[PDB]
RNA sequence: GGUUCGUUCCAUGGAAUUAACGUAAACCCUUGCUUUAUUUGUAAAUAUUAUAAAGCAGUUCACCUUUAUAUAGGAAAUGAU
């Protein structure tokens, strides 16, 4: 019976193997020669660029695009050329437009704005989730609901919600408000498939919301308030841009919160926060008076 | 005995509610779809988890 | 002491536009905990101890959200494969986000009640067939058996209804090995002799235990549970109907 | 005020943000009401088609539509939905 | 003509309107979206144009 | 497009999200077991027919097979029950 408990004390190993394992990883490892490591597959989210190079654009195969027959004709003022059967999109067209999108992602954020990154593809929630966690902004990874956002009253309509300050920390006294008051909508959406999901677009275009998508040769650039020329197909370039986006959501959201600390608020209070503001003094009116 | 039990609603009773309908409904000018919605709007059910 | 002059909404969780926020809310924890803790050894699939993880059911009911079975699908492959770390080397954190995850459900219990053996050595079965319940009070014997304190051959005239009476002693080749005395009640001749089949078989195996097997497969452990359907109205009989005319 | 007691202003009062006394400050009118009707397996299933516009009177203008097997459920529709549609209108000397 | 209108390259000049006069005349008009000035100053490039 | 006794369940749709009735569930009788009660019912009795209050139980487990890996199905006197 020794040949099914051999591998229990093989159990009890494991801690000490991995721990003597681990150790010796750190001496004999890096002693030959020191390695250019100059490429890695997961580092358009441990650390995202601030911005996008020719050779970014170009290394995340950001010039790849559809076949010459699948093609819009529209969007032809962003293709270079064609090579390979597939037309080839600028590279100098793709750097302009993200950073054109990375100034309107920024001033958003810093106006206090609500972002909504949308990427709906088999691997793309790790690139939107980590986006949202940068600029302080909602993800979506999912489809889109038809009616999120015209017909937000009864879908986003248990779903709680919260009134912060210029230093973005709650406030006690908006209780009843948030009973009333009706469901958010995005200030800015970020999509990152627009030939996709053309539903939270159009929402979008009929609730005046600015929109951001990666348009492909064969999308529809009109779909969009600021277009962003590249391949959506390949997963690498989609984290390129998402994350430049990223960087630039966090490094609006610092320039609001330094200038907070100042006595300096970038933004006026909502309408719908404003009037029942008006109101709440109303119903005081009636202590001093009765 | 009597076990008379007060009513703060009349919407707690079938009884009470059919009643009350029915003598609002008995004059010939009574608005009977508009009478209906006066009733149910009067009727506040408790929030719940469809879920 | 009035409100703040600077004041907007702001969506408590990220996924405020998702189809679940308060699911994807739990999923992407572990996801986040699956890319710190994923360089911590495994263990083989045999040797990590059986764990009864929540059904789909039970998580849409907490969460309050109509989860995807898909993506729920894909989620609790997560909590198998964290649940398979060393448990040594297992964090905290990972050890109390799994126990969230387990489902603490108990079915009720209902064990018969063993049919004992007299002090004399008679053990009493109970059987039952569409009117009828049969008391066989057997004991080690010769093979006498009697019914109503008659006789097999003077309370059955049907040799068919004899040997279904004792087809219990007779699939196991015990005839002549116990003595049976039954007292039956309600019911019709063959009704009678089903009934005192279950009842010498219940009996039987008070005595010998090992029997069921053979019982099973005798046919004389199956409580027969076809009764008379009742008159119906409208109709003649229970299914039955009267003539109906078309013109 | 006990000016909206049925509780049809209520959604309104949320999406336009305005008091329930300004909302009745509006030009309301019923401009079209036409009798629809459709064939199904139980019979005909008429219907009431209304348009109303919804104005304050100075550059601002709304249409809503809507239908009802009442003519009254209707008209109460389009005024709510003519009311949250309203648009700035352009006009030269405001005239 | 089957496809849908998409306004989306218009939302500001379209929301800044909006937000010029209140609906309610005689008062003044209630503070406009976080957005509106944000994107003040960059307006959309020209598209559909070969 | 599959699946299910079933608009049942899953997936999916360049539009959906939900409510009521029917459906379903539950209820009555019946089947097995457990507990309580023993007369006017039961030969005796250490309690086993009957009587009737409450509770549990199924397609549950095992085996075989299994699509898009999402929802599952088959086998029917010789697995358990
Ligand atoms: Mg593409
Ligand atoms: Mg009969
Ligand atoms: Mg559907
Ligand atoms: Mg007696
Ligand atoms: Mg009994």
């Amino acid at each position: 019976d020794e040949e099914a408990l051999k591998l229990k004390q093989q159990i009890e190993a494991i801690p000490g193997n991995f721990k003597l394992f681990k150790q010796t990883k750190a001496q004999t490892q890096k002693l030959g020669a020191g390695v250019e490591v100059r490429y890695i597959p997961e580092q358009y989210l441990r650390n995202p660029p601030s911005d996008a190079s020719l050779e970014d654009l170009m290394a995340a195969q950001a010039h790849m695009g559809h076949n010459t027959s699948l093609w819009n004709p529209a969007n032809a003022r962003y293709i270079y050329g064609v090579r390979q059967g597939i037309h080839i999109i600028s590279l100098e067209t793709t750097a302009t437009h993200l950073r054109r999108a990375a100034r309107v992602v920024e001033e958003v954020a810093y106006r206090g704005g609500l972002i909504l990154f949308v990427g709906t593809r088999p691997g793309q929630r790790p690139i939107v989730v980590r986006a949202a966690e940068l600029a302080k902004a909602c993800h979506l990874f999912t489809k889109w609901r038809p009616g999120t956002i015209t017909n937000r009253e009864q879908l986003l309509g248990g779903v709680p919600l919260t009134v912060v300050d210029e230093l973005d920390r709650p406030l006690s006294g908006f209780e009843d408000h948030l009973h009333d008051r009706r469901p958010l909508a995005p200030d800015l959406v970020v999509c990152l498939n627009p030939k996709e999901n053309m539903t939270l677009l159009y929402e979008c275009s009929l609730a005046k919301i600015p929109t951001i998508g990666i348009i492909d040769t064969n999308t529809n650039p009109s779909w969009v308030t600021y277009q962003i020329p590249a391949n959506d197909d390949s997963l690498r370039a989609t984290a390129l841009i998402s994350g430049v986006l990223g960087r630039a959501g966090e490094r609006g959201q610092k320039r609001r919160l330094e200038a907070a600390q100042r006595g300096v608020v970038t933004w006026k209070t909502p309408a719908d926060v404003q009037g029942y503001f008006e109101l709440a003094s109303a119903r005081a009116a009636d202590a001093r008076r009765r | 005995e009597f076990n008379i039990v007060n009513m703060r609603s009349f919407l707690l009773n079938s009884d009470i509610l059919t009643k009350i309908l029915a003598l609002k409904l008995k004059n010939r000018n009574a608005r009977v779809i508009k009478i209906m919605d006066v009733i149910l709007n009067k009727a506040n059910l408790p929030k719940i988890n469809r879920v | 002491f009035k409100l703040h002059p600077y004041a907007r909404a702001v969506p408590v969780s990220p996924s405020y536009f998702t189809r679940t926020p308060r699911f994807y809310d739990n999923y992407l924890s572990l996801e986040k905990l699956m890319e710190e803790y994923e360089d911590l050894p495994v263990i083989p699939a045999t040797a990590v101890e059986r764990v009864a993880w929540k059904t789909l059911e039970d998580i849409r009911k907490e969460l309050g959200e109509q989860v995807k079975a898909s993506e729920f699908a894909r989620c609790l492959a997560l909590v198998k494969r964290l649940n398979s770390i060393h448990p040594d080397l297992k964090p905290q954190e990972i050890k109390d986000v799994l126990d969230s995850f387990r489902r603490n459900v108990q079915p009720f219990t209902n064990v018969a009640k063993p049919i004992p053996i007299d002090q004399f050595g008679r053990a009493c079965g109970v059987g039952k067939r569409k009117a009828s319940s049969a008391r066989a009070f057997v004991v080690e014997g010769t093979g006498e058996v009697l019914v109503n304190g008659k006789t097999l051959a003077e309370y059955f005239g049907r040799v068919h209804d004899r040997e279904s009476a004792v087809w219990a002693l007779r699939a196991t080749n015990r005839i002549d090995k116990y003595n049976v005395w039954v007292k039956v009640e309600g019911g019709g001749t063959t009704g009678q002799a089903e009934a005192i089949t279950l009842a010498i078989a219940k009996a039987l195996l008070a005595h010998e235990p090992a029997l069921k097997p053979a019982l099973r497969r005798a046919g004389c452990v199956t409580r027969d549970p076809r009764k008379v359907e009742r008159k119906k109205h409208g109709h003649v009989k229970a299914r039955k109907m009267p003539t109906w005319v078309k013109r | 005020d006990g000016l909206d007691d049925k509780g049809q202003y209520q959604e309104l009062k949320k999406r336009t943000g305005m008091s329930v006394r300004q909302i009745l400050q509006l030009k309301t009118k019923k401009l079209v009401h036409r009798r629809v009707v459709n064939q199904t397996r139980l019979g005909k299933i008429a219907s009431d088609s209304v348009m109303v516009i919804a104005g304050n009177g100075d550059g601002w203008l709304g249409l809503g539509m809507a239908k009802s097997v009442e003519a009254s459920i209707a008209v109460e529709k389009a005024t709510l939905l003519a009311i949250q549609n309203m648009q700035p209108i352009p006009r030269y000397e405001n005239r | 003509g089957k496809g849908r209108i998409f306004q989306a390259a218009k939302v500001y000049q379209r929301a800044s309107e909006a937000a010029a006069t209140n609906i309610v005349s005689g008062l003044p008009p209630r503070n406009p979206p976080l957005w509106l000035k944000a994107i003040e100053s960059i307006p959309p490039a020209e598209i559909n144009t070969r």
